RNA sequence: AGCCAGGAUGUUGGCUUAGAAGCAGCCAUCAUUUAAAGAAAGCGUAAUAGCUCACUGGUCGAGUCGGCCUGCGCGGAAGA
């Protein structure tokens, strides 16, 4: 499963917005998206947590779902 | 070919062969393109 | 896909006498010869290929002939002339003007006229009332021929497939036929579709046209895409695909009765008309059973718009068959 | 520039200097030679050194060229780049039958044309034929007239192509 | 100029659309990895994919890339 589908899985719409990012569905929460990130981290060749983590919420932010916990 | 007093490349896939009096406009991908002079 | 209406123009009048008579005995004299032109009208021809794209070239209408005058050393001037215009691949005549379709065909070698002229320029006689001296005109009147005509090939080519994702139409047009199939160009204000040569078996070929670039089946919501879908959709004649081997992954039975009753839905005149079923996977079949189940849906329809068989097989009347719902889809309304 | 002014050559390969005449002398190949206009040779038989004959503007022209001219004649004598010339289609004949070969089309005349060496060819197939290099000039223009007795056609890419691919399905859209 | 590459990875971001996920249309165009690698220009594909590539390290190894103004030439250039 992507981050960038697992994310709207969690959040619990399953289209975007029309404009995503100028316009939001819903919202994603940090911890739905660490542990995402986690999953991910194994399919990322990232060199640390971190990486993982902004390279997810990055993924969450411009399909129109807002990122905070 | 066609018969033309301005030359300037259309296309990327024009590239501009200069034949003294005449210049071309034919490259590889589109020679599809193509002038008589110059 | 795309249906297309022509301007065409003829030619047109002349262009009066700017005439003296000239002689080093005597002085000048009047006009002597006069205008010029006048012009054709509108014809339609009707052809199997296409096989030279002229219709991707397109440069913006039918253009035709202005008039003359002459002068030296007495002169009129001649005539302009007709246009005939063609299709890649069959047409369906209907005028804007009459707004109404006037021969029916896409049959072709069917050519029909659409006739007017009698255009004329001004000369120096149309002002004489017998006292009159106008011995300088170049003048015209008139303009040549302007209607619009309304061609439809009746599309994709003649006929549009459109099936349904458990479709396969090209691999049995080839089957059924020792024919190649064409990329087809068409006077399309959009994407030019794949188009596939049908046997006709009698040393004639037709050719049936499929889905846009790729096939797709339009029932599966794509053409290649909602704009393709939209392309794939127009055609006159609607083909319905059907696996009629005891697979099709969404049964027989079930997807004749949905895909009949969506063209029924959309225009059930477009079930009664020669619109068609045509049966396929029958590289699958022998054709014994096939054929059985073919008609038995095609006469249950209660309607003309039978059964076509598409995918080769067996020799039960089936070869005379399939060039008869090709020729049904030719007549055209 | 860098190459018209930027030169090496063993000793299987040996020079016999001309005005800008480069005569070459060597192994597998020698005696060949190819001109300029504007270049004095320069000896030095580790690459041999070009420019301007007596102070010309053409004359770097011709020295990048003598230069690689030169270099050819060093790559020819070991053998150049033709090597094949290839066809694509099937049903028309391409193999080798002595120093003639033939071509079809369906064609009421036979079609061909003779091998002088530096290109001396056998296949055992119609569709590849296996030449021989020879001095990159010479073997090229020899290459060419081969390929021009039905250039490519790109409704399928059938007609022989040259030693290079230069095919494409490059169609109308039609069949 | 050219050449070796990395060409990765969330990832082929999403809407639209079955698939339009750098490159139809509409909007995101964030972020990681390393000495280096753009949510990615064009080709190509409905669109991705692919293909190559502006991205960026190594290599050959030193000067080099475009503007600005200017002299004098050139093509444009068919009649009994």
């Amino acid at each position: 499963p992507p981050a960038a589908v697992l994310l709207k899985k969690a959040a619990g719409i399953k289209s975007g917005s029309g404009k995503p990012n100028k316009d939001k569905v819903g919202k994603i929460s940090r911890a739905q998206l660490q542990e995402i990130a986690q999953t991910k981290a194994a399919d990322m060749t990232g060199a640390d947590i971190e990486a993982m983590t902004r390279s997810i919420e990055g993924t969450a932010r411009s399909m129109g779902l807002v990122v905070e916990d | 070919m066609k018969v033309r007093a301005s030359v300037k490349k259309l296309c990327r896939n024009c590239k501009i062969v200069k034949r003294d009096g005449v210049i071309r406009v034919i490259c590889s991908a589109e020679p599809k393109h193509k002038q008589r002079q110059g | 896909v795309d249906e297309a209406s022509i301007l065409v123009v003829a030619g047109d009048g002349g262009n009066g006498c700017v005439s003296f008579r000239r002689e080093k005995y005597i002085p000048k004299g009047g006009p002597d010869g006069g205008d010029g032109g006048d012009g054709g009208d509108v014809w339609m021809e009707a052809d199997e290929n296409l096989n030279t794209l002229i219709d991707y070239r397109f440069e913006k209408s039918f253009r035709a002939e202005r008039g003359q005058n002459g002068a030296s050393r007495d002169c009129t001037g001649k005539r302009g002339k007709d246009v005939t215009i063609k299709v890649p691949v069959g047409t369906r005549v209907i005028d804007q003007g009459t707004g109404e379709t006037m021969g029916d065909m896409t049959k072709h070698g069917q050519r029909l006229l659409v006739a007017k002229g009698g255009w004329h320029g001004l000369g120096n006689t149309r002002f004489k009332s017998s006292v009159n001296r106008t011995p300088r005109q170049k003048t015209n009147g008139t303009p040549g021929d302007k209607r619009e005509l309304l061609l439809e090939l009746m599309l994709l080519a003649d006929v549009g497939m459109l099936g349904m994702p458990n479709a396969g139409k090209s691999t049995f047009i080839r089957a059924v036929s020792a024919a190649k199939p064409k990329v087809a160009d068409y006077p399309f204000t959009t994407l030019v579709p794949s188009l596939g040569v049908v046997r006709m078996d009698n040393e004639k070929s037709f050719v049936v046209a499929d889905i846009p670039g790729l096939i797709e089946g339009a029932a599966e919501g794509a053409g290649l895409g909602i704009r393709f879908l939209k392309h794939l959709e127009r055609c006159r004649v609607l083909l319905h695909l059907i696996d009629i081997d005891p697979i099709d992954g969404t049964d027989p039975v079930e997807n004749a009765r949905i895909i009949i009753s969506e063209l029924e839905k959309y225009s059930q005149d477009l079930a009664t008309k020669p619109r068609w079923l045509v049966f396929n996977k029958i590289d699958l079949l022998d054709k014994v059973e096939a054929e059985e189940k073919a008609k038995a849906i095609a006469e249950a329809l209660g309607w003309e718009d039978k059964y076509y068989l598409i995918s080769a097989a067996s020799g039960l009347g089936v070869k005379d068959l399939c060039w008869d719902v090709m020729t049904f889809i030719i007549e055209n309304p | 520039s860098r190459v018209a002014k930027a030169p090496v050559v063993p000793a299987g390969v040996d020079v016999k200097i001309n005005g800008q005449v480069i005569t070459i002398k060597g192994k597998n190949g020698e005696l060949t030679r190819t001109l300029n206009d504007a270049v004095e040779v320069k000896h030095a038989d580790n690459t041999l050194t070009f420019g301007p004959r007596d102070g010309y503007a053409d004359g770097w022209a011709q020295a990048g060229t003598a230069r690689a001219l030169l270099n050819s004649m060093v790559i020819g004598v070991t053998e150049g780049f033709t090597k094949k010339l290839q066809l694509v289609g099937v049903g028309y004949r391409a193999a080798v039958k002595g120093n003639v070969i033939n071509l079809s089309l369906g064609f009421s005349h036979p079609v061909d044309h003779q091998l002088p060496a530096g290109i001396t060819a056998e296949c055992p197939t119609q569709t590849e034929i296996v030449l021989k290099g020879a001095d990159k000039q010479v073997i090229g223009q020899v290459a060419a007239d081969l390929r021009a007795y039905r250039r490519p056609e790109p409704y399928k890419g059938k007609g022989v192509r040259y030693a290079d691919e230069v095919v494409r399905t490059k169609e109308a859209k039609k069949k």
